[PDB]
């Protein structure tokens, strides 16, 4: 069984009305629950049995559907509603959760500022080399970062980390870290970070040639 | 899909 | 009035057995049809159902994890235990226990399914990390500001906090005097089994010549404190 939630992410403002969808690969009758989870807290039940409002849950929340199509509705979004939502089916074992729906504070599109940092001489002496690419203060959250070493696409030897949405300017920031051995690092010239984002007319590349001084 | 039904799947 | 709470070790080594306990109040596992389930959440990821046990000792497991899972109860202690054998690093997650209602009953008769179709109360969660590494303080390297790190009158710079264990690490800039524009990224677990993060800040490029920038790094588990001064790149 697959439970598919859509969208994965959505932007919204206080007072907005939002609708989140959950589809099941096969019928689960009415055995469907919705939860809200705030960062650092356990999930909290909103709706049980597809449409039933859990005791103590504000009336703005409601649910609908039966069989394979289910929707959660928040009539008027409150600040506490910026959070991630999950559905769960309990008609078959194993019970299954959907993949989640992130709901953040909408703002005007903002392309990230991109910076690339070569590895420090200090790190190099230690035998390893980290190349850091920084995407600063962008919105919305979706970004694509691509590493190329002398035109060779690097796959599987980088890791990303993203901040929580900033409480002031409502942007995110993201780091992508490429790790190589010193020996490997010194075999190559061009290190390049390519960034794709909605706010960029086209992909932005930030690069350097190692040793160039 | 040969899935097992939940404990309560057959209750009204 | 219903409360649940998970307990167990925060750290287990690969191949070892993890035992988690759920302690509850406000309900009894003698209540007809009541369930206690387990759900986990890997860092940054979604909920994953693990298991459930009922008042009648009926139990069910995730098919994908079912050879490694055992679920038990002691109805008189108000506890449920989950055992997961042969742990490995994929098993790093926050683990929740949760209550499932039994059906509506009228003078003992089940008259309605409804209420069972959710997990209505959850415990707070227990973070469990699976790793074979030992305590290790980080190395701090500079992320130097430069032309390739300049945007208009703004430059970015930072500190790379590398190869530590376990979490957490704290970072400040200029002993607290610099807070604006600072982004300290969540740590990632590398394949080596050690954590790494980086902390950045954007400042005015004009200021690079005069203002001094230092990151203050504290890894309490290893008693490691580092102040790393960060200078503009030389080969820019």
């Amino acid at each position: 069984l697959q439970l598919t939630q859509s969208p994965s992410s959505l932007s919204a403002s206080v007072g907005d009305r939002i609708t989140i969808t959950c589809r099941a690969s096969q019928g689960v009758t009415s055995a469907l629950a919705w939860y809200r989870q705030k960062p650092g807290s356990p999930p909290q039940l909103l709706i049980y049995d597809a449409s039933s409002l859990e005791s103590g849950v504000p009336s703005r929340f409601s649910g609908s559907g039966s069989g394979t199509e289910f929707t959660l509705t928040i009539s008027t979004l409150r600040p506490e509603d910026f959070a991630t939502y999950y559905c769960q089916q309990l008609h078959f074992y194993p019970h299954t959760f959907g993949g989640g729906t992130r709901v953040d504070v909408r703002r005007t599109v903002a392309a990230p500022s991109v910076f690339i940092f070569p590895p420090s001489d200090e790190q190099l002496k230690s035998g390893t080399a980290s190349v850091v690419c920084l995407l600063n203060n962008f919105y919305p959250r979706e970004a694509k970062v691509q590493w190329k070493v002398d035109n060779a696409l690097q796959s599987g030897n980088s890791q990303e980390s993203v901040t929580e949405q900033d409480s002031k300017d409502s942007t995110y920031s993201l780091s992508s870290t490429l790790t190589l051995s010193k020996a490997d690092y010194e075999k190559h010239k061009v290190y390049a970070c390519e960034v794709t984002h909605q706010g960029l007319s086209s992909p932005v590349t930030k690069s350097f040639n190692r040793g160039e001084c | 899909e040969l899935l097992e039904l939940d404990k309560w799947a057959s209750l009204w | 009035r219903i409360t649940l709470k998970e307990s167990g070790p925060p750290l287990v080594k690969p191949t070892q057995t993890l035992t988690l306990t759920c302690s509850f109040s406000g309900f009894s596992l003698s209540d007809f049809g009541v369930g206690v389930g387990w759900i986990r959440q890997p860092p940054g990821k979604a909920l994953e159902w693990l298991a459930i046990i009922y008042s009648d000792d009926d139990k069910r497991y995730s098919p994908s994890l079912n050879t490694r899972l055992t679920i038990t109860k002691d109805t008189s202690k108000n506890q449920v235990v989950l055992v997961m054998t042969r742990v490995s690093p994929v098993d790093t997650a926050t683990y929740f226990c949760a209550h499932r209602r039994g059906p509506t009953t009228l003078f003992g008769v089940p008259i309605a399914r409804g209420p069972v179709n959710a997990m209505d109360v959850w415990g707070q969660g227990i973070t469990v990390t699976i790793s074979s590494t030992s305590t290790k303080g980080p190395s701090v390297f500079p992320l130097a500001p430069s032309s390739k790190s300049t945007s208009g009158g703004t430059a970015a710079l930072g500190c790379l906090v590398k190869d530590y264990f376990p979490e957490p690490v704290t970072v400040s800039w200029n002993s607290g005097a610099l807070t604006s524009g600072v982004h300290t990224f969540p740590a990632v677990l590398q394949s080596s089994g050690l954590y790494s993060l980086s902390s950045v800040v954007t400042v005015p490029s004009s200021s690079l010549g005069t203002q001094t920038y230092i990151c203050n790094v504290n890894h309490k588990p290893s008693n490691t404190k580092v102040d790393k001064r960060v200078e503009p790149k030389s080969c820019d």
